[PDB]
């Protein structure tokens, strides 16, 4: 009985202090939430995405991973979009798919 | 340790059961094998079956015992009371009816 | 009428994309490797561009000429 | 008369700890939840700044032929996927195109 | 003439719907309203069905149902039912698929490979945790204790086998049980047995 | 024979509603049977087609029902189905996965969920480009990958954001959201604080914070 009764005080304890605790916090985030609020807007209900999407690993560090020795071969790729015949069968491409969408 | 002197039996029941028979004493008195307790716990359940035979004097007990062996933190006692087991388990788990109309 | 005359430009200029496609060297070291293709998402391969290209030119021709151009009340919503 | 108390002050912890394990949970989201609003309030200030600074050099001198570094390569490659894809591109505007002679 | 066509739409939509049955959950019009059944298979093989009787007026509500207790319709009804209702049903499929999974995985281990185990294995009847001890004939003796975390999966997430009955002598020993712990965590549990017995 | 057109009626009543609830639309179907046996073993052969909503599919399996004393045990021994060849090759592994597996409900399921973050994906892309027709370069189309957010009056900074639905080993489908910066060197010794090579994962805690659409709306404002 004297283990327990302990226990319970020492518990009881701690449950106050985090009580009070979580009470000041719950205070403190309202003024920050609001300032940043300031300039942000408040608000299709799409459920939030699943924590394993937020900590996959990054797409961008990835893409630099895998690739060896860019320089060069990013130099090139500067070229290929100075082409205007790029831009061009590109611009073309999309007004096609403009002809099937409003359909 | 809530008692001292104490028998509890086991026997582990096919279909996801378990049998428990305990003979009840203290810590002055050697446990009494005339008047036994049975209970049948559905394990992964929240339903316990229980005889009323000599229960009334340590139900407190073995309703904490029950509900910390199984981690669960709240206990309440169904008013429902039958000499039918099998039915008051068909009643319990809600299975009397099973007619589904199916076109197969 | 504009629609042909850019489709018969670009006929007379697609055999220079194959070129500067072959020209460059970092091009072709794209392939070999499935893994990077999974991000493309199916793979980099510019082949029969000139066959496929020109295929679309006489159907295209047939559509100018034949001139092919809550639950409960989502519940209740269809049971009527 | 000992048994007894031992059996409420066993109730009395059995029924105190969940209140704990709640408490202590909510705090746990709710300082994360702060310091996570105060990161993207800063870094959503800093792009605008960036951009706000940025929208005045290229009116500036508008005829300066533009590159880009390993860091926009990514973003380059990508666009460079309408180039290579447009073979698949044509493969489905065309399988697309025989659906209508079909009907 | 119209006699002969008619029964050949009653016949025509008849088999429709049998072989709409197919694609997993299919349902019947009632007075009160839908009868829905969830069918369960696992690598192609065909297993129980069960039933859910649902009732249309406002709110909706269930009238009686075949699935088991102890998995947690409660739950996912007081989260899904009121609206969205056609993911409460694949949220319900799922979470019946793969405790069918488990237990087929443990009741087919125990009737196959009985010459390994030493002991009956241990399980629970949602079918989360599995420990056993097993013996291959040189003799290895290693008792494994797997956890499915995830209730809607039929793999564990947490997997350990140690061995017991004589401190490790041979580096070969070490690497046959990483390699099962690879294998537990990565392969259906009654595969692995028939692929190292082999 | 009205009473026949009622039953008639009442059927196609029934399956429209069925159909339009579970959202799998179910055409034709036969079945051919060959008995074979040696304790009976009798084997059937199938075949269906239908669609769901985008998607549209037909299949051809075959089970085998070893009918015994005390089980009927069926396994689907071989399954064969087959895809309109669009450019989702993701969907075509996945169902080389599935063929190998020999499941039918897992596909259906996993069928199911990729077409409806599918709809979701193209409606979101459309509302938040007929929301903004002058911050949004639909570069592809709204039933396609990425996104182009740019400024008419510059084309020199762009970001792109991509969105990818990948199918799991397991057979669950889960989405993914990263972006990348088209950013010339200008901009970079422009200013000094430079966090936009912290870009990717504090745009991850601003769309986990408060939502998708949010987060790119307030980008977007931002960016004007």
């Amino acid at each position: 009985i004297d283990k327990m009764v302990e226990t319970t005080e020492l518990m009881t304890g701690n449950i106050q202090s985090l009580k009070n605790k979580i009470q000041i916090l719950a205070s403190e985030v309202e003024e920050e939430e609001e300032r940043v609020k300031q300039m942000h807007q408040i608000n299709l209900s799409l459920p939030e995405l699943s924590q394993k999407t937020l900590k996959a690993p990054t797409l961008q560090k990835e893409i630099l991973a895998l690739i060896p020795n860019q320089n060069a071969l990013l130099k090139d790729l500067d070229i290929l979009h100075n082409s205007s015949q790029m831009k061009s069968m590109s611009t073309f491409i999309e007004e096609a798919y403009k002809k099937l969408d409003a359909s | 340790r809530a008692l001292k002197n104490v028998t509890v039996s086991f026997r582990e029941t096919e279909e996801n059961a378990v049998w428990i028979r305990i003979a009840w004493g203290t810590q002055y008195t050697k446990p009494n094998q005339y008047k036994p307790t049975y209970v049948v716990y559905y394990s992964q359940t929240p339903y316990a079956f229980t005889s009323s035979s000599m229960l009334r004097r340590n139900t407190p007990l073995l309703g904490q015992a029950l509900t910390i062996a199984s981690k669960h933190h709240q206990i309440v006692k169904m008013d429902l009371r039958s000499r039918y087991l099998d039915s008051l388990k068909a009643i319990v788990f809600k299975q009397y009816n099973q007619t589904f109309e199916t076109h197969n | 009428d504009e629609f042909m005359m850019l489709l018969s430009k670009v006929e007379k200029l697609s055999e220079e994309i194959m070129e500067i496609m072959q020209n460059l060297s970092s091009i072709q070291a794209l392939e070999g490797s499935r893994e990077l293709e999974n991000l493309i998402g199916i793979s980099c391969a510019s082949h029969f561009l000139k066959r496929e290209m020109q295929k679309t030119k006489e159907l295209m021709t047939k559509v100018n000429k034949q001139k092919l151009f809550d639950s409960y009340e989502f519940l209740k919503a269809i049971l009527n | 008369k000992k048994r007894q108390r031992m059996i409420e002050v066993q109730d009395e912890l059995l029924r105190l700890e969940p209140q704990l394990k709640q408490l202590q949970t909510k705090y746990d989201e709710l300082k994360e939840r702060k310091s996570s609003l105060r990161n993207a309030a800063y870094f959503l200030s800093n792009l605008k700044q960036l951009y706000q600074d940025y929208s005045d050099v290229q009116a500036q001198e508008p005829n300066v032929k533009e590159t880009y570094d390993s860091s926009s390569l990514p973003a380059l490659l990508f666009k460079a996927r309408t180039l290579l894809g447009a073979e698949s591109h044509l493969r489905n505007i065309n399988h697309q195109l025989e659906k209508l002679l079909d009907q | 003439n119209e006699q002969e066509a008619l029964e050949e739409k009653l016949e025509n939509v008849k088999a429709i719907l049998q072989a709409y049955h197919f694609t997993g959950l299919s349902g019947k019009l009632t007075s009160r309203g839908v009868c829905v059944c969830i069918s369960t298979a696992f690598e192609g093989n065909l297993l129980d069905s069960y039933f859910v009787d649902l009732v249309i007026q406002k709110p909706l509500r269930i009238h009686h149902h075949s699935v088991p207790v102890f998995i947690p319709l409660e739950e996912i009804a007081a989260k899904y039912l009121q609206t969205n209702i056609q993911h409460f049903l694949f949220s319900l499929c799922e979470y019946l698929n793969a405790y069918s999974g488990r237990k087929y995985q443990a009741d087919r281990l125990q009737s196959d490979f009985a010459a390994l185990l030493t002991g009956p294995l241990q399980r629970n009847p949602l079918c989360n945790l599995l420990s056993f001890t097993y013996k291959l004939d040189q003799s290895f003796p290693f008792c494994a204790r797997l956890l499915y975390k995830d209730l809607t999966a039929t793999l564990p997430t947490d997997v350990t086998v140690t061995c017991q009955g004589v401190e490790v002598l041979s580096t070969s020993w070490e690497e046959q049980r990483a390699s099962h712990e690879t294998l537990f965590c990565t392969k259906p549990l009654h595969q692995v047995f028939a692929s190292f017995t082999r | 024979s009205k009473d026949l057109k009622n039953q008639l009626g009442h059927l196609e009543s029934e399956l429209s509603f069925l159909s339009t609830l579970t959202g799998i639309n179910i055409r034709n179907h036969s079945k051919q049977t060959e008995d074979l046996t040696s304790i009976r073993k009798v084997l059937q052969r199938h075949r269906l087609s239908g669609n769901c909503h985008m998607v549209t599919f037909q299949l051809e399996f075959q089970i085998l029902e070893i009918q015994n004393k005390e089980r009927l045990s069926s396994a689907v021994t071989d399954l064969n189905i087959i895809m309109e060849p669009t450019e989702c090759s993701e969907l075509s592994e996945f169902v080389s996965r599935a063929e190998e597996r020999k499941d039918l409900f897992m596909f259906f399921r996993s069928l199911h969920f990729f077409v409806e973050w599918f709809e979701y994906r193209k409606r979101t892309f459309k509302h938040l480009k007929e929301k903004y027709p002058d911050a949004v370069y639909l570069s592809e189309g709204p039933s396609s990958c990425s996104m182009g957010i740019r400024s008419a009056s510059r084309p020199g900074f762009e970001l792109v954001i991509v969105w990818r639905i990948q199918i799991d080993e397991d057979g669950k489908v889960f989405p993914k959201l990263d972006l990348l910066t088209k950013v010339p060197q200008r901009a970079l010794e422009l200013d000094k604080n430079r966090a936009i090579e912290t870009a990717p994962l504090s745009f991850r805690t601003l769309v986990g914070l408060l939502g998708i659409e949010a987060a790119l709306e307030s980008l977007i404002k931002s960016l004007c």
